[PDB]
């Protein structure tokens, strides 16, 4: 249930660098080293070594031959009279629960990265505000897109985890037998996650859960374009202070100041460039509204009162509504 | 990989809050004031990798570094029986006398002179660590050598390193009365300005505040330096608390500072505190006290014709609460409108549930800390500002500018500096009207 | 809550819910209630009226107590609380009016008048009825240990308070409601009139029109009272100490 | 949510009263000397924040602000075992040294220069409340200091917040003993301007009937202002006995208060006691004795001008009380007539049936105190209006204000507040008409 979080975290930051190949091009016979190297790093050492043997790491064919962040997966065997419950049905909900909060921390971590690139970039653009009109807007759409999910998301956590786990809790440690024990148990652990999280409802906002998603790659590779326009710049600059030496170059400072009369054209060009970003930057904008708003419609009219709260936390403020 | 934070104790001040800290870290971990791992200290659930790094012998030993330009309060913290928590490694020995005189040209100098002797040392730490999520610098500035000292180590870090997160816990002087270093509000000033082009998100620690709980809510008629770092580094711990609880949430200090701040120049959160003593709450009261400017650590001028938009609020509620409490208290809160946000990018009010340590020795049920990005620090900047305006204004005490070459050649870098902080308090100024977008 | 000992919740329930009394149902937010409600623990066809809202307050009960008090019960409780807040929401809708400073305008007789009528009648009619009657069905209960006898108490208690209050006469019919109607009708005019102003002989003919309603409108009960119901509360009344 | 009032003690005699009724608060709540909850004295089911706030720690720090240019009475109310009961911060502290010196128009000049700083620290309070419903000020109209003080507060005030409560407690000057001040009646005069002008409430506090009522009323020869002080505070905490304690009906201040005045003008208040403090009790005898002279606390005389009948009263009945015996009471005083009505009466005598606090020795079943509105009490004006105009026909005092700039130019205010005061008496001769 992804209660660990550094654990969590680190395996997501070692399988940025696997889950980028392509699925054929992967490997479980390294996949399964890094899982228990990095626990070997987490506090999950310090836990039974027992519940220790009972995780392992597979690979869940999910994509032909897509990323190998889809095919990922954990499995936990459990078997024999450990365990006897679950019977290989309750499982396949917690894999694909597994599957789902995988995907969110996977975009959420991205946006945290989004942000730490901004951060980091921020500090470089301040001599070219130019750029630093368009890394306004930037930023701007991006912080609220990561509001908006880092809200959502753990709106959805809090939910979802206390109701599961106190329910769970108290109603195990209250029964008195194992009959009620199992049922009680094995049922609402079933029932919280695949039909109250889980529907043709659920699925048709996980729709527009998956587009916004995309749209937090799309905003990335819109983000590392503007970082190779900052590069570029950066280079511009440098090439400058380079040929110039404050005039001990002398006659070779002459003559680059000479082209770079001509290579101000490439500022001019970057200039012109600068309102393209802003268009391609402000048509995103509008269509991760439209699909935003698209979506809050959809589920506040659809049902489950509790996330139409969660709505208005994220609608606080009033900025939807048409 | 458990990302560190290198804490920068510099200043008398800054020295001594962050020997605080790092006494309240050893209290929360339950370690003996040598370090070593205690009966009831690694049977818990804290993880104590964070900012103490584990020996080969249990030795959770701090990841501080003592600097001064002063040796008397490093012989003063040696004289704690907690130098045997910190490595000699970690301490350095200040070979300044005096420290800087209290000015900020002498610390940035003599910092400059100090460069790679404390290079050293900070690679050596750093190197040491496998990762590191970011530095934590406690200072003052009211303090012109540690402000900078300080200002100079900024630059040199953000230069070599410009990969971790940048904190410093800066001590705003007070407002509540005037020092013998009138050339303070420039100071700060500079020491603002490096901020503002170095610092990511500023934690902002007024003197005055204290100073009025400390009277009122400490009940004490004339406070001492002491307690106040002691209630301050209490209340500054809690801050921590999530990033010890790793059972709920990713919980890093990057993405905590990045889910509030818009933008590395308005990168400046208030702080606010429950319970406050010398009994019975719900989470409803919680926020419901949060929202009185009465617990409140950072204070403004006496602005009230100008409306200020808290941009982000968040509450680390630590104790044994239910979902339910924290479902309902939102709403609540939201359906009352205590608050206010951006029209423009509305947001909301975020919570962070965690429980207490056993260790902890609990008088309460709940503690709550609060972190919001608000307008209203704009006029105590301004107060700084009107403070350095009428300093530049009258001219005076450049003398001590002038026994360093560096402000004698030129005080435009006051100036600039002036300038830097004016066009933030119109970043803020425009940031409370929805025309945000467009500057 | 249902027979009214925490007015410090009534006081701001009753500032929020005029946001949207006003408007439809199924046209406004349900949750909002709750919200506020807790928020306050912080701090056959004329046997039901038309005027019936389709729905105002909310409690719920469990299979123990339902074997005890049952829907009808608490529609009775719903209706008398509905008949109060009718009461209470007129009643400081002229304390917020009254505030003022300091000629011609005149017509401060009429709103004491009115207010004074109105506070009689909610003291003297909550006093006279829960008071004895509830307590009452204390010691019948207290005395009784036969399950069927304490329902019986119940019901007699429940059937007085009914044949009480509000519908003290069941074919009033509802005269009251339309000098509260009128009362508030001329708190809204001079509301207007104050935001106005903040013609006046307008406004004097609009006070005397009302003046004239108002005191048709008490006639017309003060007979009902006194033809046959209880002048009790005519009692407390002897606007004019005296008759016609 | 709950409506409270901030406390307003300006004076010396207005800080000794709000001192006093800090104690009686604090008993009434039952909240420690420090203001910390007790284990044994605070677990009661009732609003003990009414004038306060609760802290954390459950600290009932008071709304208590005090004005006074004399230093030492600050610094003798800070010399209690209360001093942790209130906030410092919500305390200002005067450097004038000895200050106006019982001149209203020193005192009326002088909280002009603070006049900033008071409505600083006015606002800063009323920011933490929630909803204030309110202003509540406690002063003496005799202490030129505090009465030319309370003037400039209560036009600053108005001022400041017109959508707030003006609700005042004036120490009316002792009848029974003529003030040394000779100016003092044209400083009561000035206060009871203001208070026409500004007030929206006014209850008469007369020191004339507090001194016979204690030299005589209580058994006791001393007329000391200590023992008069603690009969005051005794009858402020019964009057915010339905307000701290939740009852039924008229559980907010705004309704009780609107209840009795019914113009913008007539906002001068009456006030009784009962059972007056040192066999079987009835209902209707405890108010029947407070329709005498005896145990009322205002000096105001009898004499016939105009009928003088109450408007309107209420009583506050602390203790249970059959509802049957209430109104038996009230049917068989008005019968007796035992209270006046306007030509058009349009209210009798409503009752107030308030629980009784459990934390308080139990010594009264029946005890109540009257509030009411009687035209009468404009004679204490005309007795002062007298004395003013015996005061303004001698041509003397006026070299008090010459030194000073408030009235070296021309005195004409001091006429145009006797005029207004004049017809405000006219008014009440008028409102049985």
């Amino acid at each position: 249930l992804l209660g660990q979080g550094d654990f969590i975290r680190h395996l997501m930051d070692l399988l940025k660098p696997e889950l980028v190949r392509p699925a054929t091009t992967l490997y479980q016979h390294n996949l399964t080293g890094i899982l228990e190297t990095a626990v070997r790093a987490t506090n999950a050492q310090f836990d039974s070594p027992e519940i220790l043997k009972r995780l392992d790491v597979r690979l869940l064919e999910v994509s032909p031959g897509d990323t190998g962040w889809d095919v990922f997966s954990l499995d936990y065997h459990v078997d024999g009279p450990i365990a006897t419950v679950f019977t290989r049905e309750c499982m396949s909900h917690y894999l694909r629960a597994f599957n789902f909060l995988w995907r969110a921390k996977r975009v959420e971590y991205i946006l945290t990265d989004i942000r730490k690139g901004h951060m980091c970039n921020a500090r470089l653009l301040r001599s070219m505000p130019e750029f630093s009109g368009v890394l306004h807007h930037c930023h701007i759409l991006a912080s609220e897109m990561v509001h908006f999910i880092h809200q959502m998301q753990y709106y959805v956590t809090f939910e979802v985890l206390e109701c599961s786990w106190d329910e769970l809790w108290n109603r195990v440690q209250r029964a008195q037998d194992l009959d009620h024990i199992i049922a009680a148990h094995e049922a609402f652990l079933g029932t919280v996650i695949s039909r109250c999280l889980l529907d043709s409802d659920s699925r048709a906002l996980l729709n527009q859960l998956r587009a916004v998603f995309d749209q937090i790659i799309e905003l990335q590779n819109t983000q590392d374009a503007i970082y190779r326009a900052a590069l570029e710049e950066l280079q511009r600059r440098l090439q400058f202070e380079e040929k110039k030496k404050q005039r001990e170059a002398e006659g070779q400072w002459g003559v680059s100041a000479a082209e770079e009369e001509q290579e101000k054209r490439r500022v001019q060009e970057f200039q012109e460039s600068i309102p393209k970003m802003c268009s391609q930057l402000r048509i995103l904008t509008h269509f991760y509204q439209g699909v935003v708003q698209q979506f809050l419609v959809s589920l506040t009219t659809s049902s489950d009162e509790s996330l139409r709260f969660l709505s208005f936390r994220l609608d606080f403020n009033e900025h939807y509504r048409a | 990989m458990p990302r560190e934070i290198i804490t920068l104790q510099l200043g008398q001040c800054g020295n001594q809050i962050g020997f605080e800290f790092w006494k309240q870290l050893c209290a929360e971990h339950g370690i003996s004031p040598e370090g070593i791992v205690e009966e009831f200290a690694t049977e818990g659930t804290d993880r104590k990798d964070v900012f103490f790094y584990q020996a080969d012998d249990e030795h959770y030993i701090p990841r501080a570094v003592l600097l001064d330009l002063e040796p008397r309060v490093i012989h003063s913290i040696l004289n704690s029986p907690y130098a045997k928590l910190y490595n000699p490694e970690n301490i350095y020995l200040s070979e300044h006398g005096g420290g800087a005189g209290n000015n900020w040209a002498s610390g940035f100098s003599q910092g400059e002179k100090i460069h790679e002797d404390i290079f050293d040392i900070i690679d050596r730490e750093a190197d040491g660590s496998d990762s590191l999520e970011g530095f934590v610098l406690c200072h003052s500035i009211a303090g012109g050598t540690g402000s900078g000292l300080g200002s100079y180590l900024l630059e040199r870090l953000n230069d070599r390193y410009p990969k971790k997160l940048v904190q410093t816990y800066s001590v705003f002087p007070n407002q509540d009365e005037m020092s013998d270093v009138v050339v303070q509000p420039y100071n700060s000033l500079l020491t603002l300005k490096r901020l503002t082009q170095n610092a990511d998100c500023v934690v902002v620690l007024d003197n005055t505040a204290l100073n009025r709980i400390a009277t009122d809510r400490l009940h004490i008629q004339n406070p001492s330096f002491s307690q106040i770092n002691q209630l301050v580094s209490t209340i500054m711990s809690a801050s921590t608390t999530t990033l010890r609880y790793p059972g709920y949430m990713n919980n890093d200090l990057i993405g905590l500072i990045a889910s509030l701040i818009p933008t590395p120049r308005l990168h400046f959160l208030m702080t606010g505190y429950t319970p406050l003593t010398t009994r019975k709450t719900t989470v409803l009261d919680v926020m419901r006290r949060l929202l009185q400017p009465k617990n409140v650590m950072v204070s403004t001028g006496r602005d009230r014709q100008t409306n200020h938009c808290y941009i982000a609020i968040l509450n680390i509620i630590q104790g044994e609460v239910d979902p339910t409490q924290v479902h309902k208290s939102l709403q609540r809160i939201r359906e009352r409108k205590l608050a206010n946000f951006i029209p423009w990018g509305p947001a909301s009010i975020q919570v962070a549930l965690s429980r207490k340590s056993p260790y902890l020795p609990s008088a309460h049920r709940v503690s709550g800390l609060m972190m919001a990005n608000h307008t209203s620090i704009s006029s105590l900047f301004e107060s700084s500002c009107q403070q350095y305006d009428k300093l530049r204004k009258r001219e005076a005490f450049l003398e001590q500018f002038r026994k360093e070459d560096i402000f004698k050649e030129n005080f435009d870098e006051l100036d600039r500096s002036r300038e830097v902080v004016q066009e933030l308090i119109d970043e803020y100024h425009a940031a409370t009207r929805p025309d945000y977008i467009s500057w | 809550y249902f027979l009214m000992d925490q007015g410090d919740f009534f006081v701001h329930f009753m500032d929020l819910t005029e946001e949207e009394l006003k408007k439809p149902v199924d046209d406004i937010t349900p949750t909002r209630l709750e919200a506020l409600l807790e928020l306050a623990l912080r701090m056959p066809t004329e046997l039901t009226l038309s005027g019936l809202e389709a729905f105002s307050f909310d409690y719920v009960v469990t299979w123990p107590l339902s074997l005890i008090i049952n829907r009808k019960a608490l529609t009775r409780y719903q209706m008398l609380f509905r008949h109060m807040f009718y009461c209470k929401h007129v009643e400081r809708q002229l304390c917020s009016v009254w505030i003022s400073n300091k000629w011609f305008a005149g017509a401060f007789t009429l709103r004491q008048r009115m207010l004074n009528f109105v506070q009689n009648i909610q003291s003297y009619m909550m006093f006279e009825v829960m008071e004895p009657t509830w307590h009452v069905l204390e010691q019948n209960l207290r005395s009784a240990s036969n399950i069927d006898d304490v329902l019986g108490h119940h019901a007699s208690f429940l059937d007085n308070c009914l044949k009480d209050c509000m519908l003290t006469n069941p074919e009033l019919l509802r005269v009251f409601s339309k000098l509260m109607s009128v009362c508030v009708m001329f708190t809204n005019c001079l509301q207007r009139f104050t935001q106005s102003m903040k013609l006046a002989s307008s406004f004097e003919a609009t006070i005397t029109k009302f003046d004239k309603n108002f005191s048709a409108h008490l006639l017309d009960l003060l007979a009902r009272l006194s033809i046959y119901s209880m002048a009790s509360v005519i009692s407390r009344l002897d606007e004019r100490l005296e008759r016609l």
